[PDB]
């Protein structure tokens, strides 16, 4: 059998080579062999996506190898439903964010002319990373990658961006670090007790195998090892997926890195958090999981309400997206948390759905401010008048992100707030107060920024806000139309989520809670 | 007749030997020919060490090693490791130490590249230390002295008697000692850094020795065999085993650098030759820490309950004491010296695993951290300011890699290793170190070693943030390659780094081979 | 154990010397008077060496030790002066009680830790001495430790080459010859 | 008397010297201290030796010996050094390598 | 002003925790060799740790 998931996650990487190889004189020849092995991984993961059986068994296209023995570590890729969701997210993305990028990195001088060339490589490292953590099924592999990502992230955010950028790369990579090492040394005392139990010939990696061993009952370990091991899990991931109150690193690197770099941050790098709370936090710990559910509920609540707040108290655009963001990871966090089959499945849908819809979004902002020189939002006024088309995608960006019916991100949102309710009633209204805040941060920043009589500067000027160019039409119309189609017949998605969720509650020893 | 394992003896004969012809070199050859004999006799004397330590390896495929002069020295597969660790870096040490001038008008080329002063006597600035380097002269007697520290490092690990151990440690020292007062530039620092070297280097040593006559006085006996035996046995005293240990982990610990005898390393890394300081901080570090090992493993494992505890509170301010106090160095090479502060915490870890997991997880994490230093120091010294002094200020380093991308990636690769990020030999180290300690019951210090790390990442961080992510200065400082030898040093230095990272197994196999001394 | 009256009214007195020379070496003002109580402190050791059945390495130590204590007054009046009295006013604040506290703890310390240990026996070395004190220091010294003995060449050397290295002046700086003084534009006497 | 005393002395000798080092910044000085530190070790050793009826002990303090003239004459060589430049031999002078 | 102040606060008061006791690390290095050894000569701790252990103190 082809070893489909080790060539999707390694396309990436060995074209970030390439590219950073290539001589300075071949920048667009860099953007185009870039935008190529995008396309090429996409194509990867699409063949793999039609291949892959819902109904099949719960881990498809596994590779094993032996990769660090005496570690206990293999070189051991699979992808779930859960998985495959986000390894599409991550493959449809970034091609996009790479020719929504196309420029960002033009202006940067010095680096031996390297600069877009740079840009290029480090955003493809991401992808390969990202997509290698996605299908990793051992747990220190998946440590060494979801560890690794930040990296190239980090300089990614440093390199290129605004003014502030050494700051907030620094914050950025630093909070990630911290979590990250917590995660060490929780996969540290994992692979201790491990060694320390019968149901494994030694300290073990291998994920699939600790979390049989964990459902059969085999692998009895004291409770308080288990809870310190899932808060280090939980923590590191938490730091990662922007969970309140350890969100504070997000706003400023998405406000100070470029669009396309902050973009892949929010909406596909950081969901490798989320992710990781599923796979391993929730299977690895049920018990300890299923304890700290109300603290980790309550924590996904507060950030929901918190985000969307300060969202509407923000006044940079940017800023404001970032908040959002880290609200619908608050609402992610809630549905994977309930532990039920409609939050669970709700929370991965409403991953992919967020990435795409702050995709979306976050880039139309940035073409936005690019045009102008600020990212204040009273900058602006009338900006529907001039760029009747920017308008209008940033009006149908919000709604996704309002989670409209018509657009995929309310059915996520639905099916989690739904997921929520048949447990923690009182948890689901108050995330459903999200509702009226979205739309509050959202039509409030519409009638600042678009409507009213034209601000100086924009419809005139030495920087007035032109329409948007064709490679941006090419970077938006993708990303509506996947929120349309998500919206008006999400089945496909949930047809590859809906069984791995169960595989994962079956696991776990939860099931939806029976009507009344 | 007392038998002689020459063929075990062979790595550290070679190199005896090989230092004992570069004297004679220095002795009766010309001038003008004596650097191409002493780079030609060294480098070679070190490659045919390491084919030695390989041969060596291959005939400890069979008994678990065996003592070689009577007891006094045992090549054991750890040992054996070490030599070849550390014979390796001696010849990454030594092409560092040979770079002469990149070039100029005047033939006159006198090895100052790497940062060695024609005249060591000379008065710092004086007209006659401006006659030396204008004629060209240089002191080769630095290529012995290296091949002396070198042989006494090679036996330090292998040291099976704390006599022959102690004797290796001041042969060790010694030349250490005199190359730490050679620098070209900043000669007052040099030998400031050479003078703190050597005192606290004797005071150390002292406490060596008479932790060494506690010991045999506890155990009547100065084998590291006997002494477990002792031990073990109850026969000893108790106390004074206890005493002893303690007395001679001052010595260890003054070598590697923990924090109770850590000041030394700042100052002297920052003061020392930066080719020197390169060699050193890897070779010294391995050296020590291979000892330390054959005393925790063969001398005294019986003791655990009673040093373990003691070792703890060590290797926690290592790794505290050591990662803050680099938060807010500004120098390059100080910060660095703070980090193998750091480093030897992180390595004392493991130490403290008492388990093969231990040796294993110090072996591979010594071999790796002692690459990444040594490329470290070697791309610090290639940073040279206007005036051509090593460039050490960091805030001078704004913008150096997006200058020169290829050194500030090499760089920050290093950095990383340091920091212990995935996906370089750094954090395979450092898992397998914390890996050792869990296993051995001591989790508190990986909570600990991972909140160090946490805080460390900060101030690796910060040299990225400034090479990269801040415009050049106007006077910003420019890389002198200066020759294919260091560039050869930093390219094979950073695709270790790499490798150990994405392929570890390698070589971890032979970690794990080395996992048992001969007792 | 107990050793012979006669051993300890030698160690008490000798004993007491090179303690008292200790004291010296490190409270004496002048360099010298540091110097000379090493030296009286070496030969009471040496001495002490004698009584405890080690005749040659005491006397080893009286030669040796004579000789270097002689190089290193040579180098305190090179140095230091040859009648400066040094002030010994703690330079570094609160250094000196400091180092008092961790010295006076530090020997505490070690002398708890020795405790009682003749008491668990003591051979008489009469035994080992047999034969000779000195044939069985040779027959161990190039039996037992001939590695170290070797090694010793490896240190003497490395002494030496640090010698040649740092100390000693080269040709730039070598003093001009009476010969040389004098042919001066016949500077020295015209 | 009982033969632990030749230790104490040891013990004692050793701290001293220790203290020296701490005590006195003249370089000389310094390097008299660390030989009264490795004496007073050669005299444990040999108490040791006499202790266990066994030559070792002596051995070691000879070779001890041997250390303690070689790491004195590196010290006066690296003295010697700085002096020329510095003009003092006070191991304080060399404060520049700081924080 | 629970963000930027309470939020972003704990972050920020951790990172000045971390530099003042850097700054008072740092200045433990005082520059002096006669320091160092005093800071050796605090092997006198170790002795005492490990003399302790079995004092079961």
């Amino acid at each position: 059998t082809f070893p489909w998931l080790t060539v999707l996650w390694a396309v990436p990487v060995v074209g970030a080579a390439v590219v950073i190889l290539l001589p300075a004189a071949q920048q667009v020849l860099a953007k185009w062999l870039a935008l190529a092995v995008s396309v090429l991984t996409l194509a990867v993961t699409a063949v793999v996506a039609i291949g892959f059986d819902p109904a099949a068994a719960q881990y498809q296209f596994v590779e094993s190898h032996r990769w660090i023995p005496s570690f206990g570590t293999g070189y051991i890729l699979g992808v779930d439903g859960i998985a495959l969701a986000l390894v599409v997210l991550t493959a449809v993305l970034v091609p996009l964010l790479i020719i929504a990028g196309w420029n960002d990195a033009s202006r940067q001088t010095g680096l031996a002319g390297r600069s877009v060339q740079a840009y290029l490589a480090l955003t493809l490292a991401v992808e390969g990373m990202v997509l290698m953590s996605l299908v990793a099924l051992d747990i220190l592999l998946f440590y060494v990658f979801f560890e690794a990502m930040l990296i190239p992230m980090y300089f990614l955010i440093g390199g290129f961006g605004g003014e502030n950028r050494s700051r907030a790369a620094v914050k950025f990579l630093l909070y990630n670090l911290f979590g990250g090492l917590i995660m060490l040394a929780a996969v540290i005392g994992l692979y201790v007790v491990t060694a320390g139990s019968d149901a494994f010939a030694a300290g073990t990696f291998d994920f699939r195998e600790i979390v049989a061993a964990v459902s059969s009952g085999e692998f009895a370990v004291n409770p308080a090892i288990m809870n310190f091991l899932f808060l280090g899990f939980m923590f590191a991931f938490a730091v990662k997926a922007p969970l309140w109150p350890f969100h504070r690193w997000l706003p400023d690197a998405a406000v100070e890195a470029t669009p396309a770099s902050a973009v892949l941050m929010m909406a596909v790098m950081d969901k490798v958090g989320t992710f990781g709370m599923l796979r391993y936090c929730l299977q690895l710990f049920p018990d300890a999981s299923t304890y700290f559910r109300p603290v980790v509920i309550t924590l996904a609540a507060i950030g929901i309400v918190y985000g969307a707040v300060l969202a509407i108290g923000q006044t940079d655009v940017m800023r404001l997206i970032a908040y959002t963001s880290i609200s619908h990871f608050g609402f992610i966090i809630l549905g994977i948390f309930v532990m039920t089959s409609q939050g669970q499945s709700g929370s991965t849908l409403y991953m992919i759905n967020h990435g795409i819809s702050t995709a979306a979004l976050f880039l139309i902002a940035g073409f936005l401010v690019s045009r102008r020189g600020s990212r204040l939002i009273d900058s602006y006024g009338g900006v529907q008048k001039v760029a009747p088309v920017l308008a209008g995608t940033f009006l149908v960006a919000g709604l996704a992100t309002l989670s409209l019916p018509g657009l995929a991100p309310f059915i996520s949102e639905f099916l989690v707030l739904i997921g929520t309710f048949t447990r923690y009633p009182v948890v689901a209204v108050f995330a459903a107060t999200a509702l009226v805040l979205s739309a509050v941060y959202i039509l409030w920043t519409y009638q600042r920024m678009m409507t009213g009589p034209v601000r100086d500067g924009i419809g005139d000027g030495d920087r007035p806000v032109r329409d948007l160019v064709p490679r941006e039409l090419v970077v938006v119309a993708p990303l509506l139309a996947l929120l349309l189609v998500l919206g008006i017949y999400p089945k496909p998605a949930l047809d590859v989520i809906n069984p791995a969720v169960e595989h994962t509650l079956t696991t776990i020893g939860q099931t939806d809670p029976e009507p009344t | 007749t007392p038998s002689i394992e020459y063929g075990l003896l062979s790595p550290m004969l070679i190199v005896f030997g090989v230092a004992i012809a570069g004297v004679l070199i220095e002795a009766l050859a010309p001038r003008q020919s004596r650097y191409p004999l002493q780079v030609t006799l060294a480098l070679g004397g070190l490659i045919a060490t390491v084919v030695a330590v390989v041969f060596v390896a291959r005939g400890l495929s069979g008994t678990p090693g065996r003592p070689a002069v009577l007891g006094a020295v045992v090549l054991d597969a750890p040992a054996v490791f070490l030599q070849g660790t550390i014979a390796l870096v001696g010849i990454l040490g030594i092409m560092l130490i040979a770079e002469r001038q990149k070039a100029t008008v005047s033939a006159g080329e006198a090895r100052g590249l790497e940062d060695f002063t024609p005249q060591a006597s000379a008065v710092a600035g004086s007209v006659a230390e401006q006659l030396a380097t204008k004629t060209g002269v240089m002191q080769t007697e630095v290529f012995p002295l290296t091949m002396f520290a070198i042989g006494g490092m090679l036996l330090f690990p292998a040291a099976d008697d704390l006599l022959t151990m102690f004797v290796a440690l001041e042969v060790l020292s010694l030349p250490l000692y005199l190359l730490c007062g050679l620098a070209r530039r900043r000669r007052l620092l040099s030998q400031e850094a050479a003078l703190k070297y050597f005192l606290l280097g004797a005071f150390s040593s002292a406490f060596f020795i008479y932790g060494a006559a506690m010991l045999y006085g506890s155990a009547g006996t100065l084998d590291l065999s006997g002494i477990a035996e002792s031990v073990a046995a109850g026969s000893g005293n108790t106390s004074l085993a206890l005493l002893g240990v303690a007395l001679l982990l001052v010595g260890v610990l003054f070598k590697v650098g923990a924090v109770p005898f850590h000041s030394w390393i700042p100052d002297v890394y920052q003061g020392a030759p930066t080719s020197i300081t390169a060699f050193m901080a890897a070779a010294t570090k391995i050296a020590a820490f291979g000892a330390m090992l054959r005393i925790f493993y063969v001398a005294v494992p019986a003791l655990r309950d009673d040093w373990r505890p003691v070792l703890w509170a060590i290797a926690i301010l290592t790794m505290v004491v050591g990662t803050v106090t680099a938060v807010t160095q500004t120098d390059v090479k100080r910060m660095l010296a703070y980090s193998a502060v750091a480093h030897s915490g992180f390595i004392l870890t493991g130490v403290i695993a008492a388990n093969p997991a231990g040796v294993s997880s110090t072996l591979f994490y010594l071999f790796a951290y002692g690459f990444s230093t040594l490329g470290a120091f070697a791309v610090v010294g290639l940073i040279r300011n206007a005036a051509g002094d090593e460039e050490t200020s960091m805030a001078q380093w704004a913008g150096l890699g997006r200058r020169y991308p290829i050194v500030g990636v090499v760089f920050s690769l290093f950095l990383l290793a340091f920091a212990g990020i995935p996906l370089t030999s750094g954090f395979v180290s450092k898992f397998a170190v914390f890996k050792a300690a869990g296993e051995g019951g001591a989790i508190p210090l990986v909570i600990i070693g991972v909140i160090a790390s946490a805080v460390a990442a900060y101030f690796y961080v910060r040299v990225i943030v400034l090479m990269f992510f801040t415009e050049p200065p106007d006077d910003a400082p420019e890389l002198v390659v200066p020759s294919g030898l260091s560039t050869a040093v930093v390219t094979v230095t950073a695709a270790v780094t790499f490798a150990l990272g994405a392929l570890p197994q390698p070589l971890l196999d032979l970690a794990n081979s080395a996992e048992t001394f001969l007792h | 154990a107990r050793t012979s009256t006669s051993e300890a009214v030698v160690f008490w007195v000798v004993g007491t010397v090179a303690l008292v020379g200790a004291i010296g070496v490190v409270a004496a003002r002048k360099a010298v008077y540091s110097a000379v109580f090493l030296a009286c402190t070496m030969i009471s050791l040496a001495v002490l060496y004698i009584a405890q059945d080690a005749p040659f390495l005491g006397v080893v130590q009286i030669v040796v030790y004579t000789g270097a204590v002689m190089m290193l007054f040579l180098f305190v009046l090179m140095l230091i002066g040859v009648d400066l009295t040094e002030s010994l006013v703690e330079t570094i604040k609160g250094h000196r009680i400091a180092a008092l506290i961790a010295g006076a703890g530090f020997g505490i310390l070690v002398i708890a830790g020795i405790g009682n240990v003749s008491v668990a026996g003591f051979s008489g070395l009469a035994a080992a001495n047999s034969g000779g004190n000195v044939e069985g220091l040779a027959a161990l010294i190039f039996t037992r430790y001939l590695w170290a003995f070797e090694l010793t060449s490896a240190l003497l050397i490395t002494a030496a080459l640090g010698a040649m290295v740092l100390a000693h002046r080269e040709r730039f700086e070598r003093r001009k010859t009476q010969r040389e003084l004098a042919i001066e534009r016949f500077q020295t006497g015209g | 008397m009982n033969p632990d005393n030749y230790l104490y002395l040891s013990a004692l000798l050793f701290t001293i010297g220790a203290a020296g080092v701490l005590l006195r910044r003249n370089a000389i000085v310094m390097f008299m201290c660390v030989e009264l530190m490795l004496n007073a070790a050669n005299l444990a050793f040999v108490n040791f030796s006499r202790m266990h009826g066994q030559l070792d002990g002596q051995v070691v303090a000879f070779f001890t010996m041997v250390v303690a003239a070689c790491e004195v004459v590196v010290g006066l060589a690296i003295i010697m050094a700085i002096f020329r430049t510095r003009r003092s031999a006070s191991v304080d002078d060399a404060n520049l390598l700081k924080h | 002003t629970v963000d930027d102040k309470a939020v972003d606060g704990t972050a920020g008061g951790l990172a000045a925790l971390v530099s003042r006791t850097s700054d008072a690390l740092r200045q433990v290095q005082t520059g002096f060799a006669r320091s160092y050894a005093l800071s050796m000569l605090g092997g006198s701790a170790l002795v005492v740790a490990a003399i302790l252990a079995v004092q079961l103190w």
